[PDB]
């Protein structure tokens, strides 16, 4: 009272000091069943896998994914994310997903990344400088490579000019290095521009077959359709807690209601466009909210000049939840708020300090 | 298989009066007993719809439809601007047991029917992006209300069982959200579909435009009367 | 080429402003704890130039 009075002395009176607002205990977010997880399994579980020229480009929207069992995987060799960090992934997320899966060389894994050069980069499939996204690559030696020779996978090697970003070329016209014709068949200066691979079981470490899957994320103005889980948990009840159903955030007390909402709406105002009730995602109730209570502190003196002791006033609160002062000494509950530090007693006086709802204090202890 | 026919299908394009119908519920709250005024796009109260007895019509901001469905003879929508495989097409076919949507570069002929002796009006479908499968949404009273806004596409629909003979009937009726679709298309216009066998549709079209409206939420958040404030100086 | 000049790469938290960190530990990236050793998903988070 002194501080806000801004003097050493005080006459006597009451005074509003401060306030008074309970703190919330806890936090809760609420969020459906989470369903409809991307195809991640039929790719990095795939039988077979196409040539590095012809790689296998697959389309991802309309799906949650988890890339978190993807990153905490310790069967694949390199797993290296450029644009992003693999562990911020799982928040962020765009529109569409395209997969490219192929099968490389183990010393041909870094020609497929930002301003690298070599065979395959300039040959086979060339990745742009400002690409974002990641790429898996994994040890398939054990499968891939075949005791004859896994001749079946073909490598691009001959070209006049180079390849565009996201770009795959098929054609199987006669590479003609120098200016000698050839109707078709190989000469002096007409060589295939495929070659065959020839892994065997006993090749060396870095001539193996390594399958790599590059996956790819663009954010085109359509709606982002693909990212993680939203991560759930349970709920409490007549407690003052902070909540966040369904990206609706507030804080108050959560009550069971009898309200009975329409099968499609999903919260509910009153009027002046505050919400009162809402709908748990998953168990498909209404819940009414409540705002923890507040109010106002009054300090009652009978002046400096006279004593030292004071009461306390909080208004408008029940005397149920009031927290020195918490206990302290015989507790008043009136119909203007709670009371503490005064006697109530059955006379009837003259108002000296007047409080509220008919009923006022004054000085004898108070 | 998509042949065209002989005889025009010219069904006469007559005018009437939209009455008080064309109402939806504009949100997901829920309000009980109370007056909310709000600005949306809207179908103007006693307004003049066009009754059909198959051309192309245009889309503009949104589209109201009305069926006097006997025995289900409408089978589906189609969406698009330029009608073939230069731009992304939509289509919606309710069958006699689901729904599909899809969205694909479709190559339509000149005249689109469902048969019978499952789709067969397209010659070629061709970098197919969305496909959607659900419930089916079908002397009954059939409304539906199309809106395309910013990459998503609001259908909202309503069944009534009618008696009356000919034209839409006085009276009151919300219509309910159904389906929303998170895809991005310009569509500019649209046909209809029927399943017509080889061997007579009487429908209502409408347009919106954008108003404010009054609408009453009783204690249970139903809407039961609306009011139309872009009217007579009794209704401002 | 120089190779003196380092930065760190790996982090728990931001830096608060005006902070030092000279502190040169292995980095748990995974949920694997590297218990000190490097390993999968455990790096230097210093990087050189
Ligand atoms: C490919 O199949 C294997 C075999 O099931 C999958 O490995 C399983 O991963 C789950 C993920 O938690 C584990 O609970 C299982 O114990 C694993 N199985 C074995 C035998 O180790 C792998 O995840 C699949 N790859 C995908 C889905 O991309
Ligand atoms: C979301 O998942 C929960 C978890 O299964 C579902 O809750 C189940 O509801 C049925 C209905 O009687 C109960 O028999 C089960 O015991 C509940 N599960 C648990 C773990 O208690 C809930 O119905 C699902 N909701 C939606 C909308 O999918
Ligand atoms: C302060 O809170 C208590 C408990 O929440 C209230 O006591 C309740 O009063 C109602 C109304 O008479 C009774 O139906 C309950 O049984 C009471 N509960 C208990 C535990 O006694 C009290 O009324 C509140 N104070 C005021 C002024 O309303
Ligand atoms: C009505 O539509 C449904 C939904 O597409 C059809 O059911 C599908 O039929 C195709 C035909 O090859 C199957 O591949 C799908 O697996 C079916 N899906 C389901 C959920 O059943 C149905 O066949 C159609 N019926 C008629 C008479 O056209
Ligand atoms: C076939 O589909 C692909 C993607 O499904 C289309 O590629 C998109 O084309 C638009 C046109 O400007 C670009 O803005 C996008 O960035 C492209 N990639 C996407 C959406 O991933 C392609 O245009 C389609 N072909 C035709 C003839 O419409
Ligand atoms: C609005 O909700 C109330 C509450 O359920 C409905 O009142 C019920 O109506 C049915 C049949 O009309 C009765 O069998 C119930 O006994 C009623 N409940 C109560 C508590 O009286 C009411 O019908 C709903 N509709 C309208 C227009 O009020
Ligand atoms: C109260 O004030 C009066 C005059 O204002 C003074 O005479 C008296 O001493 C004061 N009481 C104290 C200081 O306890
Ligand atoms: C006196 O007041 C107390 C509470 O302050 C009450 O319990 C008691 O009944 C009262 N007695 C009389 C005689 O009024
Ligand atoms: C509807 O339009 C027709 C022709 O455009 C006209 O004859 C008729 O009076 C109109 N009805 C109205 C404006 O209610
Ligand atoms: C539709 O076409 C218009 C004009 O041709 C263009 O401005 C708009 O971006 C297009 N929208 C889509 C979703 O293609």
């Amino acid at each position: 009272t002194k501080c806000t009075l801004k003097s050493f002395t005080v006459e006597k009176g009451i005074y509003q000091t401060s306030n008074f607002r309970v703190q919330p205990t806890e936090s809760i977010v609420r969020f459906p069943n989470i369903t409809n997880l991307c195809p991640f399994g039929e790719v990095f579980n795939a039988t077979r896998f196409a040539s590095v020229y012809a790689w296998n480009r697959k389309r991802i929207s309309n799906c949650v994914a988890d890339y978190s069992v993807l990153y905490n995987s310790a069967s694949f060799s390199t797993f290296k994310c450029y644009g992003v960090s693999p562990t911020k992934l799982n928040d962020l997320c765009f529109t569409n997903v395209y997969a490219d899966s192929f099968v490389i060389r183990g010393d041909e894994v870094r020609q497929i990344a930002p301003g690298q050069t070599g065979k395959i980069a300039d040959y086979n499939y060339k990745l742009p400088d400002d690409f974002t996204g990641c790429v898996i690559a994994w040890n398939s030696n054990n499968l891939d490579s075949k005791v004859g020779g896994n001749y079946n996978y073909r490598y691009r090697l001959f070209r006049k000019s180079n390849l565009k970003p996201f770009e795959r070329d098929i054609s199987t016209e006669i590479y003609q290095a120098g200016s000698k014709p050839c109707n078709g068949v190989e000469g002096f200066n007409c060589y295939f521009p495929l070659q065959s691979y020839g892994f065997q079981p006993t090749n060396g470490v870095g001539y193996q077959p390594y399958r790599v899957v590059v996956l790819s994320f663009e954010l085109l103005h359509a709606p982002a359709t693909v990212c993680g889980p939203k991560k759930s948990t349970n709920l409490v009840k007549n407690k003052c807690v902070n909540f966040n159903f369904n990206g609706l955030t507030g804080t108050g007390v959560l009550t069971e209601s009898n309200k009975k909402f329409l099968p499609f709406q999903q919260f509910g105002r009153d009027i002046a466009d505050t919400t009162d009730a809402v709908r748990d995602p998953q168990t498909l109730e209404i819940l009414d909210i409540t705002p923890c209570s507040f109010g106002g502190v009054s300090v009652i003196t009978p002046g400096t000049n006279t004593s030292n002791q004071v009461a306390v006033l909080y208004q408008g609160v029940n005397c149920t939840e009031v927290p020195v002062y918490s206990t302290g000494s015989n507790v008043f509950q009136t119909r203007a708020g709670c009371l503490i530090g005064a006697e109530h007693v059955n006379n009837s006086y003259e108002c000296d300090i007047p409080i509220g709802a008919g009923i006022c204090a004054s000085y004898q202890s108070i | 298989q998509c042949v065209n026919l002989r005889t025009r299908t010219q069904l006469p394009p007559a005018y009437t009066n939209s009455f008080t119908r064309g109402v939806y519920y504009p949100d997901k709250v829920f309000r009980s007993s109370v007056l909310h005024s709000t600005q949306d796009l809207f179908l103007p109260f006693f307004s003049n719809v066009t009754w059909f007895h198959n051309p192309v019509l245009p889309f503009n901001d949104g589209v109201y439809f009305a069926s006097t469905e006997k025995s289900n003879i409408i089978r589906g929508w189609i969406f698009g601007t330029t009608l073939d495989s230069k731009t992304q097409s939509l289509l919606i076919v309710n069958n006699a047991t689901n729904v599909v949507i899809k969205v694909c570069e479709f190559q339509f002929c000149n005249d689109p029917f469902l048969d019978v002796y499952e789709s067969g009006v397209y010659s070629s479908a061709n970098n197919c992006t969305f496909e959607y499968v659900s419930q089916p949404f079908l002397k009954n009273l059939r409304e539906f209300v199309f809106k395309n806004i910013d990459g998503y596409f609001k259908i909202y629909s309503k069944h009534t069982p009618i008696n009356l003979v000919r034209d839409l009937p006085q009276g009151f009726s919300a219509l309910e959200p159904l389906v929303d679709l998170p895809i991005g298309i310009n569509i500019t216009r649209f046909q209809t579909l029927l399943a017509l066998h080889r061997s007579a549709a009487a429908y209502y079209v409408g347009y919106l435009q954008p108003r404010t409206f009054l609408l009453k939420y009783n204690e249970n958040g139903t809407i039961t009367d609306a009011v139309d404030c872009a009217l007579d100086p009794l209704s401002e």
